[PDB]
């Protein structure tokens, strides 16, 4: 690859973790919830 | 199921960051082609491939595990199991990373100014963090481990220890991303 490709996937891989993260902490909160009703 | 689901969220979150870390070790090889003709490095490669392929096999395994668990509950205590051991195995890699961006930057960069006393700063903070973290997900999944055979509360609490050290490691992989960019402005 080159520099360019190589800053463009970074991007892309930090992008789809921090998204990936935000639906881990939203699901998370939602388990901890139905947990705390049962 | 949301359990089954954040397990799958925290798979792919370690799945995409496994991608990042690699490219890290490529632009590392990139800065040291250019800047170093070993000196550890040979020692250094191995250990890379090492971690590399260890992750590969856990993170398959996991998958295996994901598939299954796709529909009493051990095998998401199971999967527990690999998914912290594809973060412990992901940290030691990161850790490889670091070693190496710190030997570049030496002979190029003094450590003064740049932003480099912070750098080394915040990644011994996110370093010991990530280490207790995941401290506290093996104290977590002992304990799971023992309270199957024989519900679901150490699987919750679990889920979240996870996902922690994921975010920590993300912390360590931006200042790493950092790192690189400033030698590759630098030399390259």
């Amino acid at each position: 690859r080159t520099w360019e490709e190589w800053d463009r996937a970074i991007a892309e891989y930090a992008r789809r973790i921090e998204e990936l993260i935000r639906a881990a902490q939203e699901q998370q909160r939602k388990n901890e919830e139905a947990l705390r009703e049962l | 199921s949301g359990i089954v689901q954040q397990q799958n969220n925290l798979l792919r979150a370690i799945e995409a960051q496994q991608h990042l870390l690699q490219l890290t070790v490529w632009g590392i090889k990139q800065l040291q082609a250019r800047i170093l003709s070993s000196g550890g490095w040979m020692e250094w490669d191995r250990e890379i491939n090492n971690y590399t392929s260890l992750i590969h096999s856990l993170i398959e395994e996991s998958q295996n595990q994901q598939e299954k668990n796709e529909q009493g509950g051990s095998g998401i205590v199971q999967q527990q199991n690999n998914l912290l051991r594809a973060i412990e195995a992901q940290q030691h890699l990161l850790q490889l990373t670091v070693w190496g961006i710190k030997q570049l930057q030496a002979r190029i960069l003094s450590g003064g100014s740049g932003g480099w006393m912070e750098w080394d700063r915040e990644i011994n903070n996110y370093t010991s963090l990530i280490h207790s973290l995941i401290e506290e997900s093996q104290n977590q999944q002992e304990k799971n481990e023992q309270e199957l055979l024989g519900g679901g509360s150490g699987i919750v609490q679990q889920q979240n220890n996870l996902l922690r050290a994921i975010e920590a490691q993300q912390h360590l992989l931006q200042l790493t991303v950092w790192g690189i960019k400033q030698l590759q402005a630098r030399i390259l």
